[PDB]
C-alpha cells in the first residue's frame, strides 16, 4: 500500500577510513 | 545510558568492520550537512579535509568546530568529549579560496 517517492539530494561528501 | 555513561547499541548494529564507529554532523557554510563515521580517536583533521578536499576548499580557509569549539588537526571526538551523532560547524579560517 505504501509507495516510495524520490527525494532531492544536496551535497554528498564521503567519509574517510577509521583510525584507532 | 546503558548502565552509566555508555550507549547500548553496539550489541545490535555493527555490520561494517569493528562493530560501529561514531558519526559527526558536519555543517557546511553552503548548508551542506554531511555525516562522517570516524573512529572515537580519529584525527578530526581528516574529517575537516574530507569535507574541504572533495568539495574543493583549501584547508586554510575553513575551520571545523564542535559547538563552536575549534577542532585541531590531531584532535578527535574522544578528546573533545563528543560521541556518536555529535555536531561540527564549519566556519571560515582565513580569506576564501
Amino acid at each position: 500500500k505504501t509507495s516510495v517517492a524520490t527525494q532531492c539530494d544536496p551535497e554528498e561528501i564521503i567519509v574517510l577510513s577509521d583510525s584507532d | 545510558m546503558s548502565d552509566q555513561e555508555a550507549k547500548p547499541s553496539t550489541e545490535d548494529l555493527g555490520d561494517k568492520k569493528e562493530g560501529e564507529y561514531i558519526k559527526l554532523k558536519v555543517i557546511g557554510q553552503d548548508s551542506s550537512e554531511i555525516h562522517f563515521k570516524v573512529k572515537m580517536t580519529t584525527h578530526l583533521k581528516k574529517l575537516k579535509e574530507s569535507y574541504c578536499q572533495r568539495q574543493g576548499v583549501p584547508m586554510n580557509s575553513l575551520r571545523f568546530l564542535f559547538e563552536g569549539q575549534r577542532i585541531a588537526d590531531n584532535h578527535t571526538p574522544k578528546e573533545l568529549g563528543m560521541e556518536e551523532e555529535d555536531v561540527i560547524e564549519v566556519y571560515q579560517e582565513q580569506t576564501g579560496g
